[PDB]
């Protein structure tokens, strides 16, 4: 679980050092930035039902062939799994904002997505279409503050970069 | 390897729920009281050299049987490893106090400590006496009640921080 | 040189990752604290002659026995060298405040101090008493502001603990 | 490695002089525009995946002899290695932009690269072409002039940082 | 690591006797039907990707609690390790089918497997369900029965080899 | 270059042994099967033009969405490169039959195709539709003898397994 | 035990590979040669009493000095042990024909023979002389088939090269 | 490494052409005469201990200075390493003879041998004499002209293999 605090602590532990002046300056960075970062976590938590439905709808419209037989999504049971997976991703992006780093994303989303999506054979380009639309629909400042939006675009751009 | 922020999402993940309003309200206090926490860590690591000396020397005076022949702190090599071990234990307490969670203390230090000490023959009643002295020394420095050395800081209350230091040391005594 | 910037870059370099939000959060902490540290470095730079010259006097007042023949500081050339070392230590503390970490202190004065002083028969408590007296004069706010004094005293407590 | 602050100290050490007021004022300008530097860097990192594929595909199209039989980007093993190490060059450039000094780029990546590329038979003419495309892509992303990708950012100038990125990529091309 | 021929000489060594003509009758039959044994090993390894996908996906379909939080196939990392374990178990079965003996499967894969799964918290009953689906999938491909994919081959009898595949899969289930 | 001979020599060399009786038996297997696979290699060599062309339309027919702007194969040059890629794979399947092992496939095409296709945004299902069509279209005996088709479908199934 | 099957599988196991055309082609070599080897093993099994007695006598006729007191074979108990040791070697040659490789010979006699024969002071020339006599005496076709005798002389030449 | 088959496809890869009818024809000769090629290697490996003993015996006898003090085969330790190198070279020739190409011999044994022998002081005048004696004896054993060891085999012409092994050992003398 990479974070500002744990990276600093693990660095000092490996060298066998007490938390020094440089170690406590890093934690001050979280204190200053926690204001905007915890504002974006609230909005996503308060509107995850509407955001997921909008993103998932655009994913299938961009690649309608996924509805065809033999592909990922040829039945109702398979489609409602696609929306569930997007809800998983939007949930762990919400965790990344609270925690303050790519910790939750790297361990529960990106750790083995390369092997799993190949074996079950669901294309990864369709996931990017879901998050690209969410990133482009983000509007400032009707949705969140100017600094909060930058943090939210920071988390989305990491998820997209994983599949690219 | 879990801080106070990551502990919140670990509890929420067990029920597959987004971070609720009540949890986010508790985290805002941590950020508000962040400067108070920073000060605490600073005071400990500045006086860490003499805390481990009061504890180890203080433990010997109340139990003189350790330096007697056949004791576990007899020679210089045994005496040196006693001071190193006391300082390592204090080192992880500062890690737990900085992170706000005790997982780093339990997972990287306290895991298997009892098994190791039993094999080597280190007395348990003496070890918890040294830690109980360290707990008193750490609390004195956090509350700025040390008799000889004072650090000038803005007036405030650290009953929450000093109590937090106490719980981490009580975990060390209970583990061994 | 350990500091806020190198610690996170080294941590990111080992894992083979691009600088993420966790790394940019640490550098943001440096911006907040750089205001206070660079005031303490300016104050010390313009008054290093007075601090160093009074600090050495306190060391010799506490330990008159260094004047005896056969000991360190037994002649006039030796006594000057004692003040010269305290100037070196006060110079690296000025470097530590500018750099922002314990980098310059560790690799230029602390690394081999144990072997050098033992070989040359220089007691370590003579150097300790020099920094304790300097740390005792330090008062607020006549000398520096409230935050600058904390930053300066932090570097001095680091030096003493290595000689303890 | 050395950052912007540490470069000032190393220069003042060679003369055994304290950090003067003139050098300190230069650092104060670095700190004041420190928000721009992170604002620049985030733009490069967020598009790192598409920048490299801009370079490698662009270098091949102008020089089709790379993918012909006997070329150095013929199979999938060579093509994958071309993408892998080309991204490494971009990774170390963001370190140099973040740290504010080119020492990290020279010491850990650029040291001994030229003599290795000769041993493997990698053409130097084609390699510098790929790098020079990366510099053009990064600068256009830094100044926020990318044709198809916009990021919302407060109005201002970034000629200082765009000149910084251009020089760092020029160091790579001049070394090999 | 013993094949069919080594098993014969290992048993006969324990009585310090030469391999008799009667014992050689088993080996002459093994060689005569060797080409049938090569019909089948080629069939399993050609469809290994599909077999493991059926096993793991079917296993979860019957036990929906594995993908709920706290289940042992919840995150992406746990899902990828479950698929990788299904491939290793199938890989070692196709080793024993080729060699004609179960020694390679028993000594390199199933040695200590039960203890490892206990420490990791892997469910023992669900691991049985995954393999039992793999056992039915592999047997269907051996006898050229799978409905969607049919491999062109000359007609023959498949009872001896298909029964052997079932025996190897039952050894895995019985051990764990 | 995995092969019957190279694997046998590599195993014997690693143990520092002379070629023993078991090692010559391995080469004896190559002689018996050489006529079967070299028959398919002579057939594929004369029909690389006709096989590749038919497989190319089969890939695009199942996935017409590649013709739209913004995805792979959106221009005339990109579609031309699509057919060249199938020829490259069908050239190494011809090399694999002659060599007698998956050496040419593993080192040249399989190599690191996983990382390359992710960067250039080339779906792995597009290639599979080309090899699946060719594998099923093959029939006996108007194409080749029964034993040759065993070796030919053996190489096609291996390259498919690498893409899924 | 080293053989065509075990060496082929172990190479595939090391790389984590399914058995492929390279691996199945090696096993095909064992099928072709199993006819010739199995004839030799069945022939030696039914006539092992005559071979051992004839080989053992040739050892002592060439080196009569083994009879003298103080040497190996100076007593009736030690003499019968010599014929018993030759029986073991002829038994494991028979195993090496059935297995198809030098597995039993390396595992069960050649593994630590050199240290054992030095401690008990048994000349390696005496065992060499017994096998040389058997190897040269075997003749075709009255004893075995032309190809079966090739495999038999391959096993005798292997053990002979091990003892000198 | 590369065998006879891989050499054909490597040359045909440099022009990106399918394996031609003429090159395919030359391969069928290699396969058709494959029984003799195995028939030849079996002769060399059955007398490897005898062959390497002639070479060192002959090499020392014509140059008696080697065993004299100051020579490079004086003590037992240098004498043993001489035999170990003689067998290693003869071992790699049999690898090349089995494979049909000299790629294995050059890449794993002949690469950098000349530099090593110069540093170790090994006389290259006597080394090539040792190889030339092995070359003569090995050719005799393939053509079954050995004076004392005769192996009953089917009659035929194998001058193609005799010329081949002489060419492989020629590469050894040329490299050193
Ligand atoms: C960056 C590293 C660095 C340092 C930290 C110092 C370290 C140092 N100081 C001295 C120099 C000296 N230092 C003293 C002074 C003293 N006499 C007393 O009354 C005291 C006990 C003691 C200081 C409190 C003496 C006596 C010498 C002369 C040689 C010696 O060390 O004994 C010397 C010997 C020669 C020299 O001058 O270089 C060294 C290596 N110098 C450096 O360049
Ligand atoms: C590595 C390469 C390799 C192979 C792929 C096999 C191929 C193979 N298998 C058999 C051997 C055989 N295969 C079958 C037919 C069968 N009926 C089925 O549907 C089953 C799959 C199978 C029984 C298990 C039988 C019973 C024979 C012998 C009789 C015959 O069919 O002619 C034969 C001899 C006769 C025949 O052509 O069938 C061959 C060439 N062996 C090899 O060397
Ligand atoms: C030995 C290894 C080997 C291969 C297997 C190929 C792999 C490969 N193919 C392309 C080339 C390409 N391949 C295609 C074709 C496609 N258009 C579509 O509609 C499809 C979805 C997609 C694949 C089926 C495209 C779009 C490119 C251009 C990408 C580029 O130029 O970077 C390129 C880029 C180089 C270039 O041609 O300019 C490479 C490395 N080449 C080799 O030599
Ligand atoms: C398993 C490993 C393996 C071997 C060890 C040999 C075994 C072997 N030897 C020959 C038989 C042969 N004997 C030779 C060779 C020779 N020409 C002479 O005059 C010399 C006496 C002799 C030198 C050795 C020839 C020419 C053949 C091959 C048949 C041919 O090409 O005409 C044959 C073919 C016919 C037969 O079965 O007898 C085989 C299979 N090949 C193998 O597959
Ligand atoms: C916490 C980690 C976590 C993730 C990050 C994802 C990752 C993930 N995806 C799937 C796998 C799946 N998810 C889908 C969804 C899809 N079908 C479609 O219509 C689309 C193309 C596609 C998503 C875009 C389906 C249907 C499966 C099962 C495979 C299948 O039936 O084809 C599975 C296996 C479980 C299952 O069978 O659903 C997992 C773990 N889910 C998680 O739990
Ligand atoms: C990176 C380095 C770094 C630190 C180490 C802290 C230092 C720090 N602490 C506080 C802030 C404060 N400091 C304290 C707390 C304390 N006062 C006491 O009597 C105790 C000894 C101590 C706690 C153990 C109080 C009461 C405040 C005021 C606000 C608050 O409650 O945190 C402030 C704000 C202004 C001030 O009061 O000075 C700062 C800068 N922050 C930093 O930037
Ligand atoms: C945690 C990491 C971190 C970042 C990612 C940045 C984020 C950031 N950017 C700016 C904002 C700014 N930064 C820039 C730079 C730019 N203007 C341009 O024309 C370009 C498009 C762009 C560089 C790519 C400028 C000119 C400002 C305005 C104020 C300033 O100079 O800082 C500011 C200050 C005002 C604001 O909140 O908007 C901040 C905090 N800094 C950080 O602390
Ligand atoms: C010697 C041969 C050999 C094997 C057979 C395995 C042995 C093995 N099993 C596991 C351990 C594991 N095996 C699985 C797979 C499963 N998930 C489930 O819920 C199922 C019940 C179960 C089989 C279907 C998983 C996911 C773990 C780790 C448990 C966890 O992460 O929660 C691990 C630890 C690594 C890991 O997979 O995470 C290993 C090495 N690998 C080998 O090299
Ligand atoms: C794995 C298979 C296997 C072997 C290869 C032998 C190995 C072996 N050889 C001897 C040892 C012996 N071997 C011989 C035989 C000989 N008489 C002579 O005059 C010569 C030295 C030689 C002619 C060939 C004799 C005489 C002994 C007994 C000597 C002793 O025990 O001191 C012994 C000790 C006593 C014994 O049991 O014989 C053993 C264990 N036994 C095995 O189980
Ligand atoms: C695969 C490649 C390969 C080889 C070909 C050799 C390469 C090699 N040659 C020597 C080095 C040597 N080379 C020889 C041999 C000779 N000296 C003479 O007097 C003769 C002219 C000549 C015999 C032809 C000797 C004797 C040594 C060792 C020198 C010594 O023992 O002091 C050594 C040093 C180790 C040693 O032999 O002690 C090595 C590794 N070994 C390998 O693994
Ligand atoms: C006679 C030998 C000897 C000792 C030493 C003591 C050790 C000791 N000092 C303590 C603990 C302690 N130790 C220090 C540190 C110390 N005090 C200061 O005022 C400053 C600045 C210090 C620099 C050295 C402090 C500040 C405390 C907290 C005050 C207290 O509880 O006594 C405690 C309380 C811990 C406990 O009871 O569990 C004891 C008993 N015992 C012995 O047998
Ligand atoms: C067919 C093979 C092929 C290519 C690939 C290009 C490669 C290429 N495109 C460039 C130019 C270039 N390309 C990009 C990236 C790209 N453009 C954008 O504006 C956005 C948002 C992008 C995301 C994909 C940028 C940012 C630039 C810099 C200028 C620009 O903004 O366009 C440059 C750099 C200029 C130079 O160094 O000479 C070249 C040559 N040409 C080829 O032959
Ligand atoms: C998607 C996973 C899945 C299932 C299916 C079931 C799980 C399942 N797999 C089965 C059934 C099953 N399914 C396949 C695969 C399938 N069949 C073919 O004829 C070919 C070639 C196929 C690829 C298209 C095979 C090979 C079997 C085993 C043969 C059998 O039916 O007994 C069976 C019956 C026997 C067994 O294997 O245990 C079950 C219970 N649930 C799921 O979620
Ligand atoms: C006193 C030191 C000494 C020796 C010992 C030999 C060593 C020796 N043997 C050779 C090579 C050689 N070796 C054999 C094998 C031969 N046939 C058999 O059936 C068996 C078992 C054989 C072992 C003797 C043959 C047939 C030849 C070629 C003919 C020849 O001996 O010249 C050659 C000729 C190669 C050359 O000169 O380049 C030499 C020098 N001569 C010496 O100077």
């Amino acid at each position: 679980m990479k974070s500002v605090i744990t990276t600093t602590i693990s660095a000092a532990d490996a060298a066998g050092r007490f938390p020094s002046s440089s170690d406590l300056e890093s934690v001050q960075g979280n204190i200053q930035r926690a204001a905007s970062r915890l504002e974006a976590a609230e909005k996503l938590a308060g509107n995850h039902e509407a955001v997921v439905k909008e993103a998932g709808d655009a994913c299938f419209a961009k690649y309608p062939y996924l509805k065809n037989p033999g592909e990922a999504g040829d039945s109702q049971e398979k489609i409602n799994k696609c929306y569930r997976d997007i809800d998983h991703y939007m949930r762990l992006i919400n965790y990344s904002l609270v925690v303050g780093g790519t910790g939750p994303l790297d361990e529960w989303c990106i750790a083995g997505a390369r092997e799993v999506y190949r074996a079950l054979n669901l294309p990864g380009s369709s996931y990017i279409a879901a998050f690209v639309f969410t990133r482009d629909r983000l509007c400032v400042p009707r949705d969140m503050s100017a600094q909060a939006a930058v943090e939210f675009s920071g988390a989305l751009d990491y998820v997209i970069n994983s599949l690219c | 390897m879990l801080d106070a922020f990551s502990r919140v999402v670990v509890n929420s993940d067990s029920k597959a729920a987004y971070v609720s309003g009540s949890d986010l309200q508790a985290l805002k206090t941590f950020i508000a009281d962040g400067n108070k926490r920073l000060d605490a860590v600073n005071s400990i690591v500045s006086n860490a050299s003499c805390i481990v000396s009061d504890a180890v020397s203080g433990m010997i005076c109340e139990n003189p049987g350790l330096i007697a022949p056949g004791g576990n702190c007899y020679t210089n090599r045994r005496m040196a490893a006693c001071l190193r071990d006391g300082e390592i234990i204090l080192r992880y307490t500062s890690y737990a106090l900085l992170a706000g969670d005790s997982s780093v203390l339990e997972d990287r230090c306290l895991n298997g400590l009892k098994e190791t000490y039993i094999a080597l023959g280190v007395p348990t009643n003496s070890t918890v006496r040294a830690v109980s002295i360290m707990k008193s020394s750490a609390v004195a420095f956090i509350s700025n009640t040390a008799s000889q050395r004072k650090m000038a800081t803005a007036d405030g209350d650290c009953s929450a921080l000093s109590s937090e230091v106490a719980s981490y040391c009580d975990k060390v005594s209970a583990a061994i």
